[PDB]
């Protein structure tokens, strides 16, 4: 409780960053500004998405696409990811970086809850 | 079947399976099917470009290859 988390609220759905607020299933307050109760089985416990993790990032032109984490940067309580796509790196808001069902599934063995 | 994201006014970002020839009415209807939002209470945009009824996704050159998934937004 109070830990950073990347979690999904739907089968075959995407993982989004947020925090655990209360233990009920767990109450999740997402960085997107939404809060709701999600299953524990759909919760990844890794605050900084580890280097070289394949993720889904929202580029400046408003398209989500797959990329790879190459670096983190914490600027006064706000994280930014350095994501590489096709050889080019860009900086992304924490809320801009998400995980697909597969991308999230790869991390389950190591950072899964329970 | 191409995947798009749609950001609701609640902050919640949902997904939708659309055809490139799907009219904006169809997409709003899907949004109604997933979020109960009446289509008449929907204002879609992509990259500052208004998505209006009577037109289609191909009209706006939104969708590209399967790798890219556009983030649509509901305005206020």
């Amino acid at each position: 409780v109070g830990l950073r988390v990347v979690a999904k609220w739907s089968s075959n759905g995407y993982f989004y960053s947020g925090k655990i607020t209360r233990d009920v299933k767990y109450k999740l307050l997402f960085d997107d500004g939404y809060e709701c109760d999600v299953l524990g089985k759909d919760i990844l416990l890794c605050d900084p998405i580890p280097l070289d993790t394949e993720v889904t990032a929202l580029s400046e032109d408003e398209y989500f696409s797959a990329g790879v984490v190459k670096g983190h940067r914490k600027e006064s309580g706000e994280l930014y990811y350095s994501i590489e796509k096709e050889g080019q790196r860009k900086w992304y808001k924490r809320m801009a970086v998400i995980l697909s069902l597969e991308q999230g599934n790869r991390l389950r063995e190591q950072y899964g809850l329970g | 079947a191409m995947l798009i994201f749609v950001k609701t006014l609640t902050g919640k970002t949902i997904t939708l399976e659309v055809e490139p020839s799907d009219t904006i009415e169809n997409v709003k209807a899907k949004i109604q099917d997933k979020e109960g939002i009446p289509p008449d209470q929907q204002r879609l945009i992509f990259a500052g470009k208004s998505l209006e009824d009577g037109r289609t996704l191909s009209d706006y050159n939104i969708l590209k290859d399967s790798k890219l998934h556009p983030l649509l937004r509901l305005r206020g």
